[PDB]
């Protein structure tokens, strides 16, 4: 999150909003994965 | 002069390149810092004032600054493909 770039549809920030800190998980395959996604603007049903 | 004034265009066309890879650095933050530091010993054999005595050296390097640094470019290829062709078929945005 350095910087919304200029160009929006080229703007990583945007995907970034709110993590924080991600979470890693490995499993006994020996594949390690990482990921986080944080939102607060919802409501009590979504369409997904 | 010539050849004084290409290998600074060279110079230039990778420092760009890489300050554009920088604004996708959430793209290919593994690639862009580690090569970062596998293409200095690359730049290491076209030293600031640089006189083509031994040019060969210095092509050796760029082949394979081409071959490594191609990760890079598969992962942002993939970003810009999604990038632009969400774009509605709009001139504006296309060009821009």
């Amino acid at each position: 999150k350095k910087q919304s770039f200029v160009l929006s549809p080229f703007s990583t920030q945007e995907e970034m909003s709110g993590l924080s800190f991600h979470i890693a998980s490995l499993d006994e395959s020996g594949v390690l994965n990482v990921w986080v996604v944080v939102e607060l603007p919802k409501a009590d049903i979504a369409g997904s | 002069l010539d050849k004084l004034g290409k290998r600074l265009e060279e110079v230039l066309a990778i420092r760009t390149i890489h300050e554009k890879f920088l604004y996708f650095l959430p793209a290919s933050e593994e690639k862009i810092i580690c090569l970062t530091r596998v293409f200095e010993p690359f730049t290491g054999l076209n030293p600031v004032q640089y006189n083509p005595y031994t040019e060969p050296l210095w092509k050796a390097a760029v082949s394979q600054y081409e071959k490594i640094i191609a990760p890079a470019e598969q992962k942002i290829a993939g970003k810009l493909k999604n990038y632009i062709s969400e774009i509605q078929d709009s001139p504006q945005q296309l060009l821009q």
